[PDB]
């Protein structure tokens, strides 16, 4: 159905080593983003999907946006670790590749995986999100990571409410528990549409 | 930091690693080539639907399976190694290498 | 039939499988890097005889060791997956991940 | 020791599936071929170690002899087996990538694993055996693989003979037992020079 270019932003911070998602976030979160490119992928022949990373030693886009799923999961090995996510320059980098997409057809849609705290105003973020709006840019955000920021859901709601655009965009908050990560995106939109 | 890449000349090699192969069930495409109700990690010798079911030979603990994306292979059990089967891709593009996660 | 390659960046990495450990220790030099009194696989942080000292996270059951053949990296135990080190070469030129074949 | 470039020729042949060396020849002599590519590199510097597989397909140089160990042992990963070894090719080409990668005062050796049977004339090989002589490249052979090929000794002692020139040339006859491939090899000339 929705013809979509999608960059998904991991989140590879050193948050992501704790083990309270099951055996690691990091695992949890990949394990979520191989089965997101394969149903972006699959959705849709001309869909494509990119991913970066958000933090690890800086910013880094693994692919931009391609429908070649095995260059999309073969970035998904041996991904580094550390840092904090630099969820602003994140998003910044995912509109850039997704506005240089070569089927201007598509959608453009950034999924972040926030795993680890949002260290940014809120404010500075729902400015963010209506950058996004305007630049047509639907946002799914994957809230999870029990590190005790309470302003984070909020802050990435109200990320959500500024970019939301004819419920184009997410958010799915997912703490961890009997469910993977990705057995409990599975049923939202951002694995439904 | 620099992209990871394995890879058999043309084929690219995909390892893709879950805490659990019920995952797959969820991942597209490549659940349709699971045949999850078997034991021991197969591969696949063409991209008919199921079609993961040669057994592979000697595989490590943590090999799930492995499904090329493309053409097709000879099919016995029991006698292609992982390794082996690495030079077996005769055409596909991508050799996905699930394995399982182990904790602890 | 076509090379085999799995690289990150400009480091080789370089899987060797063998089906006893103890092989190993015929194995130059990577007799004197890995410290065959440790249980469960090890990376080296430097080069340094017996450097092969620190703990793999989670790692594969029939992961043996990791040699980094150049360079440091962190050195910390129970922190960094296979995965994980890939990235970890920091200029080795090699990382050379030694495996137990799995028989039976 | 000397300084020497070794073109190890491995048997990939369908016969090397056979597990009455465990758990397969092929994997015996990958721990072997891996042991000598190391004790070759690490006897000498300047030592180059080239990998050829001589069934398959058609005979594959893995690597022409270099002292890039890292190279040569990655070459040991995901090999190809099938049909049934090609020696004379083998140590053709074999003798080819010594003289492509031959640096000055290399004495040059040929290790031959023959894990497989031995269709050849004992006047071929001798003949063989006795150009490798003349082109001055020092012959190992491995023998192993109970394949009642009653010859195979006789033939591969004929080749060796041929070839032996100041007793540089070796033979191991390795039956399969509790012995690895690799334990018996490590005792003998192929390893001790």
């Amino acid at each position: 159905p929705v013809l979509e270019a999608t960059m998904i932003c991991i989140d590879n911070s050193e948050w992501m080593r704790n083990g309270d998602y099951s055996p690691s976030r990091l695992q949890a979160q990949t394990e979520a983003v191989n089965l997101l490119c394969g149903a972006k992928t699959q959705s849709n022949p001309e869909n494509t999907v990119g991913i970066l990373t958000m933090a690890g030693k800086g910013v880094r886009v693994l692919t931009t946006p391609t429908s070649d799923l095995g260059k999309i999961l073969a970035c998904m090995h041996g991904l580094d670790v550390g840092g904090e996510i630099n969820l602003t320059a994140a998003i910044q980098i995912a509109q850039l590749a997704l506005k240089h997409r070569q089927n201007k057809n598509q959608r453009q849609r950034i999924i972040v995986f926030a795993g680890s705290p949002i260290k940014y105003e809120k404010k500075a973020l729902e400015i963010v999100g209506k950058r996004l709006k305007k630049n047509s840019v639907s946002l799914d955000i994957v809230n999870f990571g029990e590190d005790d920021d309470e302003e984070k859901p909020q802050k990435l709601e109200a990320l959500l409410t500024a970019v939301n655009n004819n419920d184009g965009s997410h958010i799915v908050h997912v703490p961890s528990g009997a469910n993977a990560l990705s057995d409990v995106l599975l049923s939202t939109p951002v694995f439904t549409g | 930091p620099a992209p990871h890449e394995e890879r058999v000349g043309d084929m690219r090699i995909v390892n893709i690693t879950f805490s659990d192969i019920n995952s797959i069930k969820n991942f597209q495409p490549f659940s349709q080539y699971f045949d999850f109700t078997l034991t021991g990690p197969r591969y696949n010798g063409n991209i008919a639907q199921f079609a993961m079911i040669w057994k592979i030979k000697n595989p490590p603990h943590n090999l799930l399976g492995v499904f090329f994306d493309n053409n097709t292979r000879d099919d016995e059990d029991d006698k292609y190694t992982l390794e082996e089967l690495k030079q077996m891709g005769n055409g596909a593009k991508n050799m996905y290498i699930f394995w399982q996660y182990e904790q602890k």
